[PDB]
């Protein structure tokens, strides 16, 4: 079988290097071309370039023309994509792409490896409790998790207890740190009656704080 | 010995079509023996050559044949920013026909292709292409591992090392009994000469139409070499597929190289994976050794055996003279893993200029004795020069030196009867094995019915 | 006393001399019952026998065209004699032998011509160039030679067709080098340019006008240039009295028989001239290469002498090409040319330092024996050929001719002629079987057992039935 | 570059519906087109190739059409993971060039959001910061609008909206917004607002509060 295994997740800062690598499982890299796509959720998926594995000749989109420099060694069976003078904007998922009969078809794609550009240094979260406004049959508490770096954290209820009912929002960067947020809402009879408590675990910093959610 | 000289079958193609350059038997799924005849200057929509095939069903009267169908347009294809093109006049379809199982494999080695990128160019080159038909389903592929989309340019850049534009893939063909494709391509690699590899299925299921360049990923090519001896050889011109290295799970290859070495001529015994196991030298120069090349076991050992064609061989003649007449080499596999020795049987022609040799067709067993026995032509033999087939018969210690039969040609000057031969199917279901011969400068095929021995 | 003359107890004239060479036949009535008319001829004398009556034939051999050994071939035309004798009478009796002599003269003077068939392709660019003065300087050295000197010039380069021929774009078919920075001529097949002549200086100047082509497989169509310039008397202009020289030159390997499939020509070389009024072949493109065969067949048909005049790269290719086409010499070139002019002259030394002989049309029951004189009157017996000779040197064989039984033909010729040679020996051989007195027999005779048989010399045969 | 305009941006359909997305480009790429999937969270799958061609592995349901500058993936009969997105791409030239992508969404009956207006925190407010928080929780269509109001007067600086995607068991959409201001600036005023504008109520769903009231 056909299989693109791409490199692990990449944290650069901005200035810097970062070269990305693809390799090929079940296959020999020199029998197709090899290309490179960036996707971003804004401006969505943008063709970067193309190598012949078989010769080294490469093809590229002005845009990236500077920026990107692909490569491929047939020996590891590996091609690379690597990047340079880092930004905010390079800031994207980049996948890997050859064919399947089709000469000059798009077919088959890695996985996809993600690259974040940032300053950022590795904060630890704060974690504060949101309890609602001093009536109805349904009730609804939250969680935020504000300043925190690098990417992912870890939210449960009562550790892991209280799992349904529950809406944990995708984080957003807010001024090179991250900003998270989850709600829960159960009945009236379950709150303040039962102790409700928000715990986060961000495994970068190693820290895992809970806060127990307290009415006003 | 038992082949009918006197009731022969005709089959007759359209005038200068050259009817007849190649031939096969085909089984259809219900195991009914149909012969297909390569037709390589047929005329195509246009009115200029480009070859057809001909699937002749087995009528004891013979008669005429309907046409097996392949696309003759020229084709275009506008993609990634280049422009590929496939040029179909005088490619030459039906220069070398195949049949394994239910599919037929008609080859074009002289289809031209060109890809242009702006004010740059490929060049057109022959680089040959091969078509691929299942008569009974109407299913259709082609197959054309040499085209490549890299501007002439590049080539220049690289000493033209790995350059497949002058391929001629089709030029010889056979299929491995596992249903390999295997390709002779004499002009791969700047006339060093190529093989190309794939399985028959993965041609099918992996060819879509109008794609032009597609890739074939079980395909296996043979390697470009800085040896000079190979320069200018034609590795490919004559392929053959056999059992060499005592290992039955893998086939052999035997490839013809009859320009190796400064034209003394060359025939090779490869692996699948295109490493060499023995090298048959040619004995004289320009006698085109490994223009044919054949494979049957003729002393009964169950032990493949090989036998090379050199058609202009020069007999030494009294008067220290010479007289290109042909001459065949038989070399018998010993037991066990040793190399290929010295031939075991020499068989020089008679007639000069007769080109003794130019095709050599296994016949299976003719006389029901036990031993593989085998057909040779001289295309341009016999005391009126109009052509001659010679049956040689299997025995213990290798082939008979004299012939048993000899079949002299029923068409007239000119007909290059014999330059095509096919054996060792039996059409008309009596029990003994038969023979078809090509005469594609009378556009005709003559096939001769086995009958009990006298 | 008796002998196998007698001892064999024959019954006519001809059962007589069929016996030995040295047995004889007495045709005299008043010979005594018991003494045999089958004896020596000396023994048939002693038994008084009639000498008009004594059949005796004697294996001679008469020259009947004795004209000398020319001095200089310059001069007369077809009229200068290289061979003598030209003709001979030979008369054999059943199972006898005869011996004669034929002298051989490497003539001086003898005239010459060369055809200059050179490589065009772009690979010899920069030989072109060095041989722009050739046939001036040429004619210098040659003149030491001869004093008929005759040459002319042809070029090849290969089949005008795909794949040896670049067919792309359109420009590259008017000028192959297109995609350089050049341009060259379009290709072509072969060109005759010059027929062969006296005027050297036209020589000079066809060349000064000649130019290149390209193609792009190394190996070239030389072949298919030397076998039109074989077999195209007409238009290249060979003379019937005259050393043929057919110079090759070329820095390549070449293509042979059965290449042309590479570009769908199968049809096999016929051998035929097919070089019209414009002096290209017209074959080229739907015809293959000649087999060395057939190269060598046309070569010895026409008299010509091939000369390989390659580079190093090649000499020892075309110096194993030579050996399967007999005849053929070969030099090493520069890889510009520059040394043609002294190779063409140690080719023509070499060539003309042999004579071997031949034998066309002889007999079945006639079996020949030679003794070579080559050098100072040095006898090498078994030998029909001599080597290192010199212009001007001569020498001369013996020859045995014996006759096994007798055949039933009694008069046959055949030919001695020295290879490349003009002129040549004829041998008229009689085979002398019979005895006169037959031809005047008595058919139907009283005296052979009442008209049952026939009276001829002096004895009695069973007639035509019995 | 040749332009790939690819319509709709996005549509709710239900199981078993056969629909079709187009593809427009600059000008004509003769078939070379090629049909990508890309399932929810998930690296991309080849569809279609060549136009009309099956990529080996797709099922049957999957189907390219058109010609010149306009094609067509078509779906016969949806599945449960039919809902992903779908891009179109040319390599008629380089440089290959993407279209805009295509969501599948699953259609339901319209739901009115769950709002729910948060004060900051004691323990935010004690560092200098200070956030209301305001989920509006299950709704159906995806489209909503939130604003946000100080003392009753608009307010669009600093302000943080997350949405998650359609929920696998309902097949509803909820979103967070959180305005944030320093701690001196949270207590110059007293009202606080935000405002929910959804298709199942021609008024907004209101929820506010007022600092130091309780
Ligand atoms: C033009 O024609 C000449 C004459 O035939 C060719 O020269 C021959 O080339 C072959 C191939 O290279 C040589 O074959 C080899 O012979 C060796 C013996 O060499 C002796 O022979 C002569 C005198 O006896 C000497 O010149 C030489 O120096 C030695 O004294 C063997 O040792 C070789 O065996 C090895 O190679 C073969 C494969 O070739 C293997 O199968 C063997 O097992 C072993 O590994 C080889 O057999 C031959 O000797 C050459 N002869 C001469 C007289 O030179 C030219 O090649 C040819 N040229 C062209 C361009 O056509
Ligand atoms: N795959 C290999 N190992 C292999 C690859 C290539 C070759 C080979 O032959 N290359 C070519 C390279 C070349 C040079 C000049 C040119 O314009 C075009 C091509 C070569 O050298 N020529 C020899 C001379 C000949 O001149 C043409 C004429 O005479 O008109 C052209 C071909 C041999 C082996
Ligand atoms: C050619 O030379 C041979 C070798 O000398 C001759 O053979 C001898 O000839 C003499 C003639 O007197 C005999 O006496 C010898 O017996 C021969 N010796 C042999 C045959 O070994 C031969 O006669 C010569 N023939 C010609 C035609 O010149
Ligand atoms: C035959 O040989 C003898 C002696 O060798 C010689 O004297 C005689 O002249 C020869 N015959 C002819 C015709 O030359
Ligand atoms: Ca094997
Ligand atoms: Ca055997
Ligand atoms: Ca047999
Ligand atoms: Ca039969
Ligand atoms: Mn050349
Ligand atoms: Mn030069
Ligand atoms: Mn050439």
């Amino acid at each position: 079988e056909v299989q693109l295994q791409q490199s692990g997740a990449e944290l650069v800062k901005p200035g810097a290097s970062v070269k990305l690598s693809c390799t090929a499982s079940g296959f020999n890299i020199k029998d197709t071309y090899v290309h490179w796509v960036k996707q971003r959720p804004e401006q969505g998926l943008e063709w970067i370039g193309r190598i012949d594995p078989a010769n080294g000749y490469t093809k590229y989109d002005p845009k990236f023309q500077g920026k990107a420099t692909i490569t491929a060694d047939t020996s590891s069976n590996t091609a690379y994509l690597q990047l340079s003078s880092l930004t905010s904007e390079d800031t994207a998922v980049y996948y890997c792409v050859r064919p399947l009969y089709d000469y000059y078809a798009m077919d088959y794609w890695g996985q996809g490896t993600s690259v974040t550009v940032s300053s950022a240094k590795t904060t630890a979260p704060s974690v504060y409790p949101l309890a609602p406004v001093c009536t109805g049959s349904s009730v609804t508490l939250g969680c935020l998790v504000k300043g925190y770096f690098p990417e992912p954290v870890t939210l449960t209820w009562n550790s892991g207890s209280l799992s349904s009912g529950v809406h944990t929002f995708p984080a957003v960067l807010q001024s090179d740190l991250y900003t998270l947020s989850s709600s829960v809402t159960v009945t009236s009879s379950t709150w303040p009656s039962q102790s409700i408590t928000c715990n986060v675990a961000h495994p970068a910093s190693s820290t895992k704080v809970d806060k127990k959610i307290e009415p006003r | 010995l038992n082949l009918d000289p006197v009731q022969l079958t005709f089959y007759a193609g359209p005038n200068g079509s050259q009817f007849g350059f190649s031939l096969d038997f085909h089984k259809d799924s219900h195991g009914r023996v149909a012969i297909v005849v390569g037709a390589p200057r047929t005329l195509g929509p246009s009115q200029e050559e480009t070859g057809g095939v001909f699937l002749c069903p087995w009528r004891a009267e013979g008669g005429q044949c309907p046409s097996l169908l392949f696309d003759l347009r020229d084709e275009t294809r506008n993609v990634g920013s280049q422009t590929l093109q496939t040029f179909k006049a005088r490619q030459g379809l039906g220069a070398s026909v195949v049949s394994w199982s239910d599919v037929i494999v008609a080859c074009a080695p002289w289809q031209h292709w060109n890809v242009l990128e702006k004010t740059e160019e490929a060049e057109k080159t022959p680089v040959g292409s091969c078509f691929l038909a299942q008569p009974e389903s109407g299913r259709r592929a082609e197959y054309s591992p040499c085209r490549g989309n890299t501007l002439s340019r590049i080539y220049v850049e690289n000493d033209f090392s790995w350059d497949k534009r002058y391929c001629e893939a089709g030029f010889s063909s056979v299929v491995t009994q596992a249903g390999e494709l295997v390709l002779g391509a004499p002009g791969g690699y700047y006339f060093l000469g190529l093989l190309a590899q794939a399985p028959v299925a993965d041609i099918f299921s992996s060819y879509r139409p109008g794609i032009l360049l597609w890739h074939v990923s079980s395909q296996s090519l043979s390697f470009d070499s800085s040896n000079p001896e190979y320069f200018d050889g034609y590795w490919g011109y004559s392929v053959a597929v056999g059992e060499f290295d005592g290992d039955l799970n893998t086939t052999e290859y035997v490839v013809g190289a009859p320009t190796w070495s400064w034209t003394l001529g060359a025939v090779e015994i490869l692996d699948s994976y295109y490493q060499r196991l023995h090298r048959l030298r040619g004995e004289q120069m320009a006698s085109y050794f490994g223009h044919s090349v054949a494979v049957t076991d003729v002393n009964g050992d169950g032990r493949h055996d090989l036998l090379v064609g050199a058609p202009l061989y020069m007999e030494s003649r009294a008067d220290r003279k010479l007289a290109e007449v042909g001459r065949v080499y038989l070399f018998l596999q010993p037991r066990g893993p040793h190399a290929l020795g010295a031939p075991s049987l020499l068989l020089t022609g008679t007639q000069l200029y007769g080109r003794f040799g130019s095709a050599i067709a296994p016949l299976g067993d003719l006389d029901r004795d036990g031993y593989n026995d085998i057909a040779v032509a001289a295309p341009y033999g016999g005391p009126s020069g109009r052509g001659q087939v010679l049956v040689f018969l299997g025995q213990s210690e290798g082939l008979r030196s004299r012939p048993s039969q000899v079949l002299d040609s029923p068409f007239p000057t000119g007909s290059a009867f014999g330059f095509s031969l096919r054996g060792a199917v039996d059409i008309d279901d009596n029990g003994y094995p038969d023979l078809i011969v090509g005469a594609y400068g009378a556009n005709q095929v003559a096939v001769y019915r086995a009958q009990p021995v006298v | 006393g008796p002998n196998i003359c007698t001892t064999r107890g024959v019954s006519s004239c001809q059962q007589c001399l069929a016996v030995s060479p040295m047995c004889a036949w007495c045709s005299d009535e008043a010979l005594p019952l018991g003494s045999p008319r089958c004896d020596l001829k000396e023994n048939l004398l002693k038994d008084n026998c009639a000498p008009e009556s004594i059949e005796f034939p004697v294996s001679e051999a008469r020259v009947l065209e004795d004209r000398p050994l020319s001095d200089k071939g310059s001069g007369d035309s077809s009229q200068v004699t290289q061979v003598s004798p030209q003709r001979i009478a030979l008369r054999l009796r059943p199972d006898d032998s005869k011996n004669f002599s034929i002298q051989v003269r490497q003539v001086e003077d003898y005239p010459v011509d060369i055809y200059y068939l050179m490589d065009l392709s772009y690979s010899m660019k920069d030989d072109l160039w060095s041989i722009q003065n050739l046939g001036t300087k040429l004619a210098t050295q040659m003149r030491k030679l001869t004093s008929n000197l005759r040459i002319g010039f042809g070029a090849f380069v290969d089949k005008p067709v795909s794949p040896y021929m670049y067919i792309s774009p359109p420009e590259a078919l008017e000028n192959p080098c297109y995609d350089m920075k050049t341009t060259c001529l379009p290709m072509f097949g072969y060109k005759h340019v010059l027929t062969l002549t006296d005027q050297v200086t036209r020589f000079n100047e066809e060349v000064k006008k000649q130019s290149v082509s390209r193609n792009r497989d190394a190996p070239e169509g030389g072949f298919d240039a030397i076998m039109q310039a074989t077999v195209c008397d007409e238009k290249i202009g060979w003379r019937n009295d005259a050393s043929h020289l057919l110079v090759f030159t070329t820095d390549a390997k070449t293509h042979i028989a059965l290449d042309g499939r590479l570009a769908g020509i199968v049809q096999p070389n016929d051998g035929q001239c097919h070089v019209g009024s414009d002096n290209h072949y017209s074959a080229s493109t739907t015809m293959d290469y000649p087999s060395l065969g057939l190269m060598t067949e046309k070569l010895s048909q026409k008299n010509i002498n091939l000369i390989f005049a390659v580079t190093e790269n090649v000499v020892n290719l075309y110096q194993n090409y030579s050996e399967l086409i007999p005849g053929t010499t070969v030099g090493v070139l520069s890889m510009d040319s520059s040394n043609v002019l002294q190779l063409i002259v140690d080719a023509y030394g070499k060539i003309r330092s042999k004579v071997e002989l031949e034998v066309r049309d002889l007999p079945e029951e006639l079996s020949l024996s030679f003794n070579a004189t080559c050098l100072n009157n040095e006898v090498i017996p078994g030998l029909k050929s001599c080597m290192g000779l010199k212009i001007g040197d001569t020498v001369s064989f013996s020859i045995e001719a014996k006759v096994r039984g007798c055949p039933q033909e009694k008069e046959k010729s055949f030919t001695i002629k020295p290879v490349g040679f003009k002129d040549s020996l004829i041998v008229q051989v009689t085979f002398d079987c019979d005895c006169a007195c037959q031809a005047q027999a008595e058919p139907n005779s009283h005296r052979c057992n009442n008209g049952n048989g026939t009276f001829e010399c002096g004895v009695c045969r069973c007639g035509p039935g019995w | 570059d040749i332009l790939m305009t690819q319509s709709p941006s996005s549509m709710s359909v239900s199981l078993g519906d056969t629909v079709s997305i187009t593809c427009h480009a600059s000008q004509g790429i003769s078939s070379n087109i090629g049909w990508l999937q890309q399932k929810p969270g998930k690296s991309f799958m080849g569809l279609i190739y060549y136009g009309t061609n099956l990529v080996d592995g797709v099922p049957s349901r999957f189907s390219g059409s058109g010609s010149g500058a306009d094609y067509s993936l078509t779906i016969s009969s949806l599945d449960s993971e039919d809902f992903a997105d779908y891009y179109c791409v040319q390599y008629a030239q380089l440089p290959y060039t993407f279209g805009g992508g295509t969501k599948l969404e699953i259609k339901r009956a319209d739901a009115a959001p769950t709002v729910s207006i948060f004060p900051p925190s004691s323990e935010q407010l004690t560092s200098g910061g200070a956030s209301v928080v305001c989920f509006l929780n299950n709704f159906y269509p995806k489209d909503i609008n939130v604003k946000w109001k100080i003392d009753g007067s608009e307010r669009q600086n600093g302000v943080l909206n997350s949405w998650t995607d359609q929920d696998s068991k309902d097949s509803t959409y909820s979103m967070s917004s959180t305005l944030t201001l320093t701690k001196d600036e949270y207590e110059r005023h007293n009202s606080y607002t935000c405002e929910a504008t959804h298709k199942t109520s021609t008024s907004p769903i209101v929820k506010s509060f007022n600092r130091n009231e309780c």
